[PDB]
RNA sequence: GUGGUAGGAGGGCGCGCCGGCGCCGCAGAAGCGCAUGCGUGCGCAUGCGUGGAGGCACCCGCGGCGCAGAUCUUGGUGGCAG
RNA sequence: GCGCACAACUGCGGGCGCCUAGUGGGCCGCCGCUGGUAAGCAGCGCCGGCAAUGAGGACACAACCUCGUGCGCGGGCAAGGGA
RNA sequence: GCAGCCCGCAGGGGCGGCGAAAGCGUGAAACCACCGGGGCGCCCACUUGUGGGCCCCGUCUUGAAACACGGACCAAGGAGUG
């Protein structure tokens, strides 16, 4: 279905939760990178978790690619869908939250005619 | 089928690793028989596949005996998966023809 | 580069003017932005908190060995009031550290004639077509752009007319969209006077020997300026160069006296002269594949070599004379 | 206006396709010419090496006794790592172009030279590589020193400060060296025999990044090889380690 | 004059839903794609030379995995003709992968061209053990499999060797592995 | 080429409001809960549920603009403890 | 002014200016010392380290030894080991 | 936007009633009841229960897991500005 296969490639399974966000439920898991003087996460003792790092990053090219190949679109009417017409390989279509019911019906039906695929339906 | 048929049964001894650090991609197996590390010569390449059940459904895991480990004729192996350290202890069927790293 | 001038008929040309040394002005974008900034906070007013605000109490430290921070308390007994944290931007009902005062400096000073050259620049922006419909203008229907209305436009009396007029220069759509984009503010500035938000539209420039303030103020979509006080906030509202502007035939003459022609004095602003560009030619980096320039250029590398490998068996295999001997 | 530019792209276009052209029937040539001149330089290493052990054996025909000349460089390995080195151990390091473990450079046999390599005799072995060790470091793992050269037809203009470490083809060696030297057996006759292109020839070589060597260093490697240790000169037995260190 | 670089910011064109991400790379994305999977491409796998036509090996990984057969020819795509008779074993013609035959030392005394209608052969895979058809019209298949029984017949015990299903040897050393 | 405290720098993420500019919403906005996805990361997008009237994106501009700590402040709630 | 001329080895781009932070309790090892019965004491010199340097090996262990350190994969090893 | 019926001395409960819904908007977290599922606090690996790695953060300090100090929990507020 995709234009062409790009494979997930993300580097690690590993999420970076914050550290003590496990502990504490006043420390959420978005990330914080840890600047204590002792603290074992900065100091990368081993047995700490890890921190991001440059390393980390996944391929230019394959980033931000949904479902194989597609890159995700905003779609908040039909008007948008008219510059996605020539190009439907390349995009999976999403219809934004707020958009209701009565234009989500337009936009349904306006895709299955120019042949986009909407992850929204 | 039995495994036993044409495949030679190799004890899952540990993962390759330290003394404290494991690095569980690479399996040693100790197959019976072999016992110095020229007999074991015998096995580099050779496939080797770890038959296990998930909900009563079996599994087979395949790998490949990557190279020699030791003077006693213990091999390292890379499987598809990697072996969980619950299975130490277990057999692991090695067989009989080579495999290539990239083909299992 | 002549203009047309057309009646309030909308279809018949009066007379052929040239374009205006205004309007032909190269344009620095980030002047006239950075004179946009200036412009902006001329009439920001003043806000403050209370001198007083948090600062209301007879509060002291309690000092150490009370078990409790040495934050200020509120003094005396028998209110929940009473002994709770005061004085400080930590505390609930406290001061704010550093509190907003009105000696802010809410003014901002710019230099008169860069703020010229900027309206200058801002004006020639609305001469340029595809600026103004990159700002959102329907200028579709619109003859010329600019478009230069006689002086019989102060002849318009009512608004109907004067609407029946911006049709007939096709800004029907233009004048429609505005209407229909009039919505609520999306935050709390709709609590503060600021309920409502719609999008600029056409601005008319017009001299005081063509006032069409009365028939042409209230239909949405038309803002009026006069010509001897342009300001940047009307002529790229929000930054966003090339508003669409309908000019007067009495405001479009009067160009060359504001601000003058090229290498010239302006007449009606002293001292005022169009700004010089640091180059002639436009889109310099043409002048690139020039054939003076490309007699003068050194023959480049384009050899497109192989990617290097460092592993010892290609590097063997590149030069294969290692077994010879 | 729109016309000049793609007049211009259809210009540099042929002229890409031209020179590349170019480029391939050079690398074709000199790969020609290199395989002549490889057989021709082996038959004078064989015919020097020949002349010595005749003059080696004549002398003991007599009673006399024959060292040849010898060798015009040494080749010496980084055995310590980068750590804990004083500033002028760590000078000299530098100049010889040994700024890691395992990595392996050619110094010429010169008195300034020899001291040099005495300073830094805890941090490295080196010892006499025979004609055999030289191309085996040199065409397993050899490549170039090479500053890019962005106008074709004008090698005077260059960058200074960055220069790439490339394969050793015959066309860097071409272009290094100015016409004089085209292949790499040409290059190695310069680092052989010393003659005035050593200089040139050896700094064109990128410094031998050198795996660790097979079955160990056997011991405590810090050491002399005098105390057992891997750390010092190998006189003739450097290829001992090198050997095993290339692959 | 070049209005894109006076213009304001354009977003009517295409959303993308992360607005870091770009358009789509339509241009770099073929030459990395190709790169990448050139790079998981697998090795092109050797044929082993040690199968000669009419050498009796046991399959290891099949349908049938511990069958003794015969060896008649190397087939495209990294594959091997083999037949232990039908009559003797109730196998059937077959081909499986290369490496999956454990050779053997003892070789039957084949003179018949191999060179078969391959076509419509039933090909074993590794771990399925799919329930296959039963036997079809055979046209040169019939010859060329009483061709070995001919040849069978003429050497003492190799009809119940290849009856027989393989069993492990006695591990005692790997020459004790030899076949 | 790739460690990094104190420290400096760059580029972004996020928040209140501004001048614009594209839009969305009683056929259900913000907020919230649970999921899924994206993202090295700050964070983002969607689905479902709830909700019942506003909101989003980007460019700009202003700033009382990001919290685990301060015997922090205020409020609420535990264990202790039937 | 004319004429001559590129100077051991090796490495390699270099010179200078402006603004500003943090710091101004250090500690440890080697070698060399001073005071002291000595000290995990006190005070120095040189170099290296910790501080701010993870990882491996030292049973654990700021400094010892190896050795530096993006994220992985494959190989080969170091110190240190192989009931 | 109620009190019809059954029960209760009653507060009330249950069937109902009004209304688009809410029933003095939304209703996060701490925390709690019950139910369902599961038993590393985290990271890694996989075949999910095993192995390997991990002392408590902040802070001052030559040096903190420290028998150094602050921190029960959670929300909100909270500090280089004019
Ligand atoms: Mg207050
Ligand atoms: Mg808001
Ligand atoms: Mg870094
Ligand atoms: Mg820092
Ligand atoms: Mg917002
Ligand atoms: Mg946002
Ligand atoms: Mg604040
Ligand atoms: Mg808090
Ligand atoms: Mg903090
Ligand atoms: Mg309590
Ligand atoms: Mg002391
Ligand atoms: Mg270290
Ligand atoms: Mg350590
Ligand atoms: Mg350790
Ligand atoms: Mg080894
Ligand atoms: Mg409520
Ligand atoms: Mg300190
Ligand atoms: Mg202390
Ligand atoms: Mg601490
Ligand atoms: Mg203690
Ligand atoms: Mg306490
Ligand atoms: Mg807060």
């Amino acid at each position: 279905e995709p234009y062409l296969r790009v494979p997930r490639q993300r580097k690690t399974k590993h999420k970076f939760n914050r550290f003590h966000s496990d502990r504490f439920k006043r420390v959420k898991k978005s990330w914080r990178r840890p600047k204590g003087i002792d603290n074992r996460v900065r100091r990368k003792l081993s047995g700490a978790i890890k921190m991001p790092n440059k390393g980390y990053g996944t391929d230019k090219l394959a980033k931000h690619m949904v479902h194989g190949g597609f890159r995700l679109v905003q779609i908040r009417n039909v008007g948008d869908l008219l510059p996605l017409i020539s190009q439907n390989r390349f995009y999976c279509a999403e219809v934004a939250h707020s958009v209701g019911a009565k234009k989500r019906i337009e936009i349904f039906y306006k895709a299955m005619e120019y042949g986009i695929h909407l992850t929204n339906g | 089928f039995d495994p036993c048929l044409t495949a030679i049964p190799a004890t899952f001894i540990s993962h390759m690793r330290g003394r404290r650090i494991v690095h569980p991609s690479h399996s040693l197996l100790r197959i019976e028989g072999v016992k110095t590390r020229e007999d074991a010569k015998f096995f580099l390449g050779n496939g080797v596949v770890s038959l296990y059940e998930l909900s009563g459904k079996k599994m087979e895991n395949r790998g490949r005996i990557r190279r020699l480990h030791g003077n006693s004729g213990v091999v390292a192996a890379k499987f598809e998966r990697n072996l969980p350290p619950n299975k130490i202890g277990t057999e692991v069927f090695v067989k009989l023809y080579k495999v290539e790293d990239d083909d299992y | 580069d002549t203009v047309n001038c057309y009646g309030i008929d909308g279809e018949t040309v009066e007379k052929q003017l040239e374009m205006p040394d205004v309007l032909r002005v190269p344009i620095r974008k980030d002047l006239v932005e950075d004179a946009f900034r200036c412009v902006r906070m001329d009439n920001r007013q003043p806000y403050a908190v209370s001198p007083n605000a948090g600062m209301q109490h007879s509060a002291h430290s309690w000092g150490t060995g009370r078990a409790m921070a040495r934050v200020p308390r509120v003094s005396g007994s028998g209110t929940t009031r009473s002994g709770q944290g005061a004085f400080a931007n930590f505390c609930r009902k406290g001061r704010l550290a550093h509190p907003t005062k009105v000696i802010r400096r809410w003014q901002r000073k710019f230099n008169l004639n860069a703020k010229r050259h900027a309206e200058a620049m801002a004006l020639a922006a609305t001469a340029i077509p595809p600026l103004v419909e990159s700002r959102g203008h329907r200028i579709a229907g619109v003859k010329m752009i600019p478009l230069v209305v006689s002086n019989s436009i102060k002849e318009i009396k009512s608004t109907k007319e004067a609407f029946e007029m911006l049709k007939r220069f096709g800004l029907a759509e233009e004048l429609a969209r505005v209407k229909e984009s009039k919505c609520i503010r999306a935050g709390k500035g709709k609590m503060r006077n600021r309920r409502y938000v719609m999008k600029k539209g056409l601005l008319i420039i017009y001299d005081n020997q063509s006032d069409i303030q009365k028939a042409f103020r209230n239909i949405a979509g038309v803002d009026l300026a006069c010509v001897d006080s342009l300001s940047l906030l009307d002529l790229c509202p929000g930054s966003h160069l090339g508003r669409l502007v309908m000019w007067t035939l009495g405001a479009f003459e009067k160009l060359n006296e504001i601000y003058g022609q090229y290498g010239k004095e302006a007449p009606l602003t002293s001292g005022y002269f169009l700004p010089t560009n640091v180059v002639s030619k436009d889109d310099v980096e043409s002048l690139f594949f020039s054939d003076e320039i490309q007699a003068f250029l050194d023959v480049p590398n384009l050899i497109k070599y192989e990617k290097t490998s460092r592993k010892p068996e290609t590097i063997e295999s590149l030069n294969p004379y290692l077994n010879l001997m | 206006s729109y016309r000049r530019k793609m007049e211009y792209e259809e210009r540099m276009e042929v002229l890409s396709r031209k020179m590349n052209e170019e480029y391939q029937a050079r690398r074709e040539e000199n790969a020609r010419y290199a395989l002549q001149r490889t057989k021709e330089l082996i038959a004078e290493y064989k015919e020097h090496m020949k002349k010595e052990e005749d003059a080696r054996r004549e002398a003991e025909a007599r009673g006399a006794f024959y060292v040849p000349k010898e060798p015009e460089f040494y080749v010496v390995v980084r055995i310590r790592g980068i750590h804990k080195v004083p500033p002028r151990e760590r000078k000299i390091l530098e100049l010889i172009r040994l700024k890691k473990p395992n990595h392996a450079v050619f110094v010429r046999n010169n008195a300034p030279m020899r001291a040099m390599l005495h300073k830094v005799r805890a941090y490295i072995a080196f010892g006499f590589a025979d004609i055999h060790l030289l191309r085996t470091l040199v065409y397993k793992r050899g490549m170039a020193k090479v500053s890019k050269r962005p106008l074709a037809n004008n090698s005077s203009v260059f960058k200074i400060g960055q220069d790439m470490r490339l394969n050793l083809t015959n066309e860097a060696i071409e272009d290094h060296f100015g016409g004089r030297i085209r292949c790499v057996e040409e290059l190695i006759y310069q680092i052989y025999m010393g003659t005035d292109l050593f200089k040139k020839a050896n700094n064109f070589l990128w410094p031998f990044t050198l795996c660790s060597p097979r079955k160990g260093f056997g011991g405590r490697k810090a050491k002399d090889i005098t105390q057992g240790g891997s750390t010092g000169c190998h006189y003739d037995k450097i290829g001992n380690l090198i050997y095993r260190m290339i692959e | 004059i070049d209005t894109s670089k006076l213009s304001m910011l354009s977003r009517r064109g295409i959303k993308v839903i992360p607005e870091e991400a770009g358009l789509y790379p339509s241009d770099d994305l073929p030459a990395y794609i190709e790169k990448l999977e050139k790079r998981m491409q697998k090795k092109p796998r050797v044929r082993r030379t040690d199968l000669v036509k009419g050498c009796i090996v046991v399959v290891l990984e099949g349908d049938f995995t511990a069958r003794r057969v015969v060896f008649l020819k190397q087939v495209e795509n990294n594959k091997a003709l083999c037949c232990g008779p039908a009559p003797i074993n109730n196998v059937p013609f077959f081909v499986i992968d290369e490496r999956y035959l454990l050779r053997t030392s003892t070789v039957l005394d084949l003179k018949e061209d191999v060179n078969i209608d391959i076509s419509t052969v039933f090909e074993s895979k590794r771990g399925v053990v799919a329930d296959r058809m039963d036997i079809d019209a055979n046209s040169d298949q019939k010859r060329i499999e009483n061709a070995i029984v001919d040849a069978v017949s003429s050497i003492r015990f190799m009809k119940r060797y290849l009856a027989t299903p393989f069993k492990m040897p006695k591990f005692k050393s790997v020459s004790s592995l030899k076949f």
